């Protein structure tokens, strides 16, 4: 069975950096399909952010794609995202979920991970 | 292997034609025939045996001439050159109930009735697994079984789900001699009949 | 022989021929019969050292006959075109597919179109034809190689002091066996004529349907499970061929100073092991690819060439040194 | 006249060993449809049926009616 | 980037009815659609892609109509219950884009 | 070349069809199974390959029904795997039709193939 | 057909020619007969039935 693990610190201060890492376990990164990143904004509304494939290709949304950089591990079998330079307006659940491609249906999110809630804050937290 | 995907094991009948001095009980063989007639031939054709091979078997010449002629097949054309036909005579072969495989799985849901001309050679079992298959089908199938719509469980037929529902029933056909023609009567002469259509 | 017109054909031998049955089941089992007796010939050829100097020409001719027998057998059963001769034919001709880069290339030659079709039963039953006059006359230069040495006997020692002529004393002895030979064959033919067949092989082929029930003819059985004992294709071709001419080694591991069984009870004892054993790897044959008799075929294979290999050489090796020191005081 | 298969087989399930074979198959049959009662049973892969049973059951009969029945037909 | 509208955003049903939702796009979508179900406890699961393909494990109960730019998501009822926000996406190409959202409780 | 009418064709269930002398396996794939096809680790299977690089259509799994060991055809809805079986020498396939068990070593074989509204058409 | 290209004539002019001709396809799926369009595998029809 495949499995999406996430983990990662659930909160930035602003102008910090947003860093999320999706453990896959049951399958491989490399092996064949899209590897993504999405988030719930806080009023239920949800925005791709952007991909890395099996090869390596990176595909993001032009929305972020200045900020964001989603690398991988094959070695350890996970992809990571992060968001440089957080606002407030990056607070969010963030979901890291595999898209299947196929010639006539083309793409769908077939499995999600367990989510992340990140709040961008001032506030202090121990490390 | 699992016992249902083997199939059970068909059990030793006493067959009069068992044992290196026994010949076939004839009388079987003719009620084998009607019971052929009137309820597998519908959907089972009997291609490889030829109606001058039964005179002297189980009918008389007259008798197997009467019943050739009840069925029609292709003659040479006419002066025109136009197709014309013609009833049957004792060169001819039993005719069957299909013209083509298209029409014959149409007729069963998708499934092929297999020719019978050589089915007691043609399995594992012989005379004993057909008779058992033919007497052996439950009202129902063993619990937690899931049949597939259009099947029915046998559990002689490897996997237990046959496409050939139970068929023989008490009665059903009236024997010429005044035979009790019960269910297993019946499987008793046609097996007999198809043991000599194959051998 | 047309693909279309061959299963029908024997049954009109079967029906409409008279005799034809006869024929059939002479034939058909006679092909069996011929194959038990060749393994008994081969079997006391092992025994009692036959393969070794001077007759290995003998016995390498006899290989020849062995593998050209087979390959006969295999093309008559294919002629007969049920479903046991389709998928036969396609499983042995693409036993040639292993061959690297013209191995599909050959199986193409072989059917002559893109399946087990028309052109395949057709040249089959032209190389079933051809091949029994090959074999007489490789017959002829085994007698040829048997002749200048003559037979050995049971004490595996010369014969030349104590000759008897072939005429009256072999000639009748010879007849007991044939009557017994025709009458064991005959209680098959009339009684039980197909026993040693498949009933499968009573269904015409259907180049869209391998049924489950699929089992090779018993004489091949023990060389197919050794083909199955090797999880990789290639392999499994090769270790089964292997099988065969390995049966070419044993006049150079046979390291005994003496020829035959006969006054050799460790080598009495690994003969009817490796027979016994080749009786298995045929019992495994016929069963379904499962659990224990996987590791069973394997480990059966194992022995089938450890003995020409392994158990011989070291067991005659001792024996010899256990005639010596046995009686030899020094 | 009723089936003669029909009635050795009911005479049969009648001995003791014919009681104890049918006891054992409507004891699973009971399993089973308690089984399928139970929630989510539809996605399991380890659905229990009872061939089984059936076949010790069948096979017994078979055994016994097998040499009788021809004596009873013509 | 095109833009997705769920409709009606945000309804309520009792536990029987067959309720009907339905997403509508800037530009014509060939029938590259996804449905997917948000349950409450922050799990997402995809229902419907291709516009009717069904996902493993998602009942019958669950149609998907539509073409060119207007699609559905049809149901029958809600048990034991499907109370959760239903989203929509397009794929045809990047950027994909989701749907307002869609609650479905009971009341 | 060939049609076939998918529309006919149910379900989870197979339908066999000749082409150029061979056997051309066609099935209507359930949800359950195309997630069990594309949820298989790479790393278990002697010849890798993604079940999308062997189905144009989740829907519909295409292939010649022929064992890459020696010719049989497999038997289908058999064998460990929930796939197929081949009897000749104990080849499982699963339900995208690859390889996992036996001496055959690569999956069956995809032929070249068009859709057309309610039937496909192969060759 | 399928001899006259390369010989006579061009693919395309025996496809065309071929398939002016009506030959016996494979029964429907209920059975019954079906006409169709020759090809380069058949051979040239004669006049007569019989
Ligand atoms: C490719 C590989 C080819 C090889 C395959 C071999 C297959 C096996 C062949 C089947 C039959 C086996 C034949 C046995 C071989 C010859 C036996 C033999 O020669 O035995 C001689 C032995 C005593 O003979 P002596 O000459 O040594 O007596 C001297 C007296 N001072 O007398 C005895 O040992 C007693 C006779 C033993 C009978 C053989 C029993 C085994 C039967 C197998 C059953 C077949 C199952 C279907
Ligand atoms: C008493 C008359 C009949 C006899 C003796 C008979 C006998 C048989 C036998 C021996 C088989 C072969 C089973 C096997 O493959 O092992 C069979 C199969 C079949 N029979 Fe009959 N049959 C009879 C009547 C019928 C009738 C009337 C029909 C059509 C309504 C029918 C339809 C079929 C079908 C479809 C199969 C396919 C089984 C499968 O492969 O699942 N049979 N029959
Ligand atoms: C034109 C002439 C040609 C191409 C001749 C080729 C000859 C090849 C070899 O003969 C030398 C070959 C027959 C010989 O291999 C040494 C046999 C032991 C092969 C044994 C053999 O039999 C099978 C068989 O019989 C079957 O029947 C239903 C089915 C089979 O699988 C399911 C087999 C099989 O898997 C094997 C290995
Ligand atoms: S042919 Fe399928 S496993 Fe050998």
């Amino acid at each position: 069975e495949v499995k999406l693990q996430e983990s990662g610190a659930g909160l930035v201060q602003p102008s910090q950096s947003l860093s999320l890492t999706c453990s896959v376990t049951g399958y491989s990164i490399t092996s064949g399909y899209y590897w993504n990143w999405i988030r719930l904004f806080p009023g239920n509304k949800l925005e791709w952010v952007g991909y890395i494939s099996n090869v390596g290709d990176n595909n993001y949304n032009p929305s972020l794609k200045d900020r964001l950089s989603i690398t991988r591990d094959t070695s350890k079998n996970q992809f990571f995202l992060k968001l440089n330079s957080v606002t407030t307006e990056d607070t969010a659940t963030y979901y890291c979920a595999r898209s299947e491609y196929y010639s006539v249906t083309g793409y769908a999110m077939d499995y999600w991970g367990q989510g992340t809630t990140v709040t961008v804050s001032s506030a202090w937290r121990h490390p | 292997m699992t016992a249902a995907e083997h199939g059970l094991h068909a059990p030793a009948y006493a067959w009069s034609h068992n044992g290196p001095f026994e010949t076939f009980d004839h009388a079987s063989i003719r009620r084998g025939y009607q019971v052929y007639r009137e309820v597998c031939a519908a959907c089972h054709s009997l291609d490889r045996v030829a109606w001058r091979t039964l005179v002297g078997v189980s009918h008389t010449n007259e008798e197997v001439r009467n019943m050739a002629e009840e069925f029609e097949y292709d003659d040479e054309p006419d002066e025109q050159g136009n197709p014309k036909k013609r009833p049957g005579k004792l060169s001819d072969y039993i005719p069957g109930p299909y013209p083509n495989e298209q029409a014959a799985r149409a007729a069963n849901q998708g499934a092929l009735p297999p020719d019978l001309s050589l089915i007691v050679k043609a399995r594992h079992g012989g005379c004993d697994y057909i008779f058992s298959l033919l007497t052996g089908y439950p009202d129902e199938p063993p619990a937690g079984v899931a049949l597939p719509p259009g099947s029915n469980y046998n559990p002689y037929f490897p996997g237990g789900s046959i496409a050939m529902a139970r068929v023989l029933f008490d009665d059903m056909v009236e024997y010429e001699d005044g035979t009790p023609a019960t269910t297993s009567q019946m499987a008793k002469d046609v097996t007999t009949f198809l043991n000599w259509c194959a051998e | 022989s047309n693909i279309e017109l061959a299963f029908s054909s024997v049954e009109h031998i079967m029906r409409d021929v008279h005799n034809g049955y006869i024929l059939r089941y002479l034939h058909a089992n006679g092909a069996s019969f011929f194959f038990m007796v060749m393994f008994m010939h081969m079997a006391k050829g092992l025994y009692y050292g036959s393969y070794r100097s001077p007759r290995v020409t003998l016995w390498n001719v006899g290989v020849i006959i062995f593998i050209l027998t087979i390959a006969t057998a295999f093309l008559g059963y294919c002629c007969v075109y049920g479903q046991m001769s389709h998928w036969g034919a396609t499983v042995i001709t693409n036993l040639f597919s292993a061959i690297p880069f013209v191995g599909n290339d050959i199986v193409s030659w072989l059917w002559g179109g893109f399946s087990v079709s028309n052109p395949t039963i057709q040249r089959f039953f032209a190389l079933h034809y051809l091949v029994p006059f090959i074999i007489a006359a490789m017959v002829i230069m085994h007698l040829m190689a048997l002749h200048i040495h003559g037979s050995s006997n049971p004490l595996g020692i010369t014969g030349n002091l104590d000759r008897i002529p072939m005429h009256s004393y072999f000639i009748f002895k010879d007849l007991v066996t044939v009557f017994l030979f025709m009458l064991i064959l005959a209680l098959f033919v009339f009684y039980s004529p197909n026993t040693l067949g498949h009933p499968d092989n009573y269904i015409p082929g259907n180049p869209l349907v391998t049924p489950a029930s699929i089992v090779p003819e018993w004489y091949l059985l023990p060389f197919y499970a050794i083909l199955r004992s090797i999880p990789d294709k290639l392999l499994g071709v090769i270790t089964m061929f292997a099988a065969i001419l390995v049966l070419l080694v044993l006049p150079f591991t046979d390291r005994s100073v003496v020829r035959g069984n006969t006054f050799k009870v460790l080598s009495k004892f690994f003969f009817f092991i490796f027979v016994f054993n080749f009786v298995l790897l045929g019992q495994i044959g016929a069963c379904h690819v499962e659990v224990p008799y996987v590791l069973m075929g394997q480990i059966a294979t194992f022995i089938y060439f450890a003995y020409f290999l392994i158990i011989v050489p070291v067991i005659s090796t001792i024996e010899n040194v256990l005639f010596y020191i046995g009686r030899v005081n020094k | 006249v009723t089936d003669q298969l029909e009635d050795l087989r009911e005479h049969f399930k009648n001995t003791e060993e014919g009681k104890a074979l049918v006891h054992h198959y409507e004891e699973c049959a009971e399993r089973v449809k308690i089984q399928q009662q139970q929630p989510g049973y539809a996605d399991l892969e380890h659905k229990e049926d009872c061939v089984e049973e059936f076949f010790h059951l069948q096979h017994y009969l078979d055994t016994a009616t097998a040499p009788r029945l021809f004596d009873k037909l013509k | 980037d095109i833009e997705l509208t769920q409709t009606p955003v945000s309804l309520a049903a009792s536990l029987g009815d067959r309720v009907t939702i339905s997403c509508r796009a800037s530009q014509d979508i060939n029938n590259f659609l996804n449905w997917y179900q948000q349950k409450p406890d922050g799990t997402i699961k995809l229902l419907i892609y291709y516009t009717s393909r069904l996902h493993a494990g998602v009942p019958s109960r669950f149609s998907g109509s539509g073409s060119g730019t207007d699609y559905s998501l049809t149901i029958s009822n809600l048990e034991p219950e499907d109370i959760a926000t239903y989203f929509c996406q397009h794929h045809i190409k990047f950027p994909w884009t989701f749907g307002a959202g869609t609650k479905l409780e009971i009341k | 070349k060939v049609e076939v009418n998918l529309a006919a064709i149910p379900l989870g269930k197979n339908v066999v069809v000749k082409w150029q002398g061979k056997p051309v396996f066609i099935r209507h794939r359930t949800p359950h199974e195309i997630q069990e096809a594309n949820s298989v680790d790479m790393s278990a299977l002697k010849d890798p390959q993604t079940d999308a690089d062997r189905v144009k259509d989740p829907q519909w799994l295409i292939m010649l029904g022929i064992c890459t060991h020696l010719g049989c055809v497999p038997i289908g809805e058999a064998g460990d795997f929930g796939g197929w079986f081949c009897p000749c020498h104990g080849s499982h396939y699963d339900i995208s039709g690859r390889i996992r068990k036996g001496p055959a070593p690569l999956n069956l074989e995809i032929p070249a193939y068009e859709f057309d509204g309610d039937k496909v058409i192969v060759g």
